[PDB]
């Protein structure tokens, strides 16, 4: 038999996690219309030799409906939380809000932080706007340091604007998820 | 595959700026995605439903627990999709042309209620539909094969069936993300207005979803906590307030929130409860093993009428919530400390609405 997995991927709303579950799974930014919808959808995958069938959750949407959301959660495999690199705000949501959450109704799934939209931490725009607020990027340590502190199995980023590194997010989680 | 601008003559889209082009992008989507969801409502239908139903492995309860009203959404998606195809058939051009009144008619209005009730009641009925097929998985040599067998039907897409029922939820919920992108794109005044208010009744159905999945499973919860507790340690002989008490049945309430707390009653005794705030009392239990224990020490009894209750914020841990009671004998206050501030705000704020709204009823 093939080997499932039902990875979930939570993070506050506004930083990218449809599309991301998009692009890795066509394989290829699409540049013509990003859609808004992304439906459970089994990924054909191999990482370390084995053959896997990662089942693929987005939760876009239910930020907002803290009873519904929930029911995206059971039976899940590995967890990617994750935020926006260029919203610090999203980078402190993750041990408040998301982190208490997948532990209790995810418990001893691993988790993978993700610093996503990583192609702005250097965009002048938004390092502008940002310092209207005092706030600034997300720095790589920083990334990290959340992702040790929040007991995560790995720190990842990749970027938002196209393809980049995130191939490589989807290969660790599905390591994750292969390990109990 | 294949977005709105393959089907268009190039001259077409050219007459077009490019922006509601996306506008077209998007709508073709909201319709495309509708035909796509009715399919695995389907699926769920003709390739689960209907050749258990007939091949006699489950009862008729145990049908109705599993598949409750898929039904009746399917046909109002089904019904919804052709309103969209309508919709297509209306302009002689594939530029969809003005589609706002079209979703204030779909999602405001009696079309809001009808999506709500068929979907709060179906929507909120998986938690025990899974834990049926679950069940009845373990405990059938035909249930298990059967659905192993439906698995395997290509129309699942390789989806098993615990990975389609949490679908109708999954769809209600992009419904304000499509048309706020719609809405997004459409450069006319009074026609963007009705898109952006067809997206917000979206969400009030989507509230409504939420609150009665949380109705719905609340209730099985006090059912089960109600059975995990424990009162033999309650002093029949000290505040004659106490049958209340020892016959105290979690049961007969409505629970609002809940959560673990660690209560603060002194600086050299402070427990950790869980705690129920639910309708018209409070409760303070103690995890201990599974049993939830029922139980009152130096007396603060652990349970507070929310008649008498008022909150107040403690100026110098963050996280610590004053819930005084107030009573002819005294004024007993339980100073609560929660794990993060994010839950002190809401146990601040639920239990001070509770107060309220007992309190107006008089």
């Amino acid at each position: 038999a093939a080997i499932r997995k039902k990875l979930v991927i939570v993070g506050d709303g506004a930083c990218g996690k449809t599309c991301l579950l998009i692009v890795f799974s066509k394989d290829q930014f699409p540049e013509v219309y990003v859609p808004t919808v992304f439906e459970n959808y089994v990924a054909d995958i191999e990482v370390d030799g084995k053959q896997v069938e990662l089942a693929l959750w987005d939760t876009a949407g239910q930020e907002d409906y803290d009873r519904l959301r929930p029911l995206s959660y059971p039976d899940t495999d590995v967890i990617l939380m994750c935020f926006s690199i260029d919203s610090p705000d999203s980078l402190e949501n993750i041990p408040e809000k998301w982190t208490p959450e997948v532990k209790h109704f995810c418990p001893n799934v691993p988790i993978i932080l993700v610093g996503n939209k990583k192609d702005l931490r250097n965009d002048e725009h938004t390092r502008r706007e940002l310092a209207k607020m005092k706030q600034e990027p997300v720095k790589p340590e920083e990334g990290r340091d959340m992702a040790n502190r929040i007991g995560a199995f790995g720190y990842m980023e990749c970027s938002a604007k196209t393809k980049d590194g995130v191939r490589e997010v989807f290969e660790m989680a599905t390591r994750a998820a292969l390990q109990a | 595959p294949p977005n709105w601008q393959q089907l268009v003559s190039r001259e077409v889209l050219l007459g077009l700026k490019p922006c509601e082009i996306k506008r077209q992008e998007v709508i073709n989507e909201l319709f495309y995605t509708e035909r796509a969801h009715v399919r695995t409502l389907k699926v769920l239908d003709q390739v689960f439903y209907q050749r258990v139903s007939r091949e006699g492995i489950l009862s008729p309860s145990e049908l109705r627990k599993i598949f409750s009203n898929l039904e009746d959404i399917l046909q109002l998606h089904i019904g919804l999709n052709e309103q969209m195809k309508a919709v297509r058939k209306r302009n002689e051009t594939s530029v969809i042309d003005q589609i706002g009144e079209d979703l204030l008619t779909w999602f405001s209005g009696p079309g809001e209620e009808k999506l709500k009730h068929a979907a709060a009641t179906f929507c909120s009925n998986q938690p025990f539909a899974l834990e049926m097929i679950k069940s009845r998985q373990k405990k059938d040599s035909r249930f298990q094969t059967f659905v192993q067998d439906a698995e395997s039907n290509p129309l699942c897409r390789r989806l098993q069936l615990k990975d389609i029922i949490p679908t109708q939820m999954q769809r209600l919920t992009k419904y304000p993300l499509l048309l706020d992108n719609i809405a997004k794109y459409t450069e006319w005044p009074t026609e963007r207005e009705k898109v952006k208010k067809a997206a917000d009744h979206c969400r009030q159905i989507l509230n409504f979803v939420n609150q009665a999945v949380k109705e719905a499973e609340n209730k099985q919860r006090l059912e089960d906590y109600q059975r995990r507790l424990d009162t033999s340690s309650l002093k029949l002989s000290e505040y004659p307030n106490v049958e209340e008490l020892r016959n105290l049945d979690l049961t007969k309430r409505k629970m609002i929130h809940e959560g673990p707390l660690v209560w603060k009653v002194n600086r050299d005794k402070t427990i950790d409860l869980y705690t129920l705030l639910l309708e018209d009392i409070l409760v303070l239990l103690q995890k201990q093993d599974d049993r939830l224990v029922l139980r009152c020490h130096s007396t603060f009894s652990p349970v507070i009428k929310l008649s008498t209750v008022l909150v107040r914020q403690v100026a110098t841990d963050n996280k610590a919530l004053f819930v005084i009671s107030m009573s002819d004998n005294g004024a007993q206050i339980y100073e609560l400390v929660a794990q993060t501030v994010s839950e002190k705000t809401v146990w601040q704020d639920l239990i001070c609405r509770m107060a309220a709204s007992v309190k107006e009823q008089s």
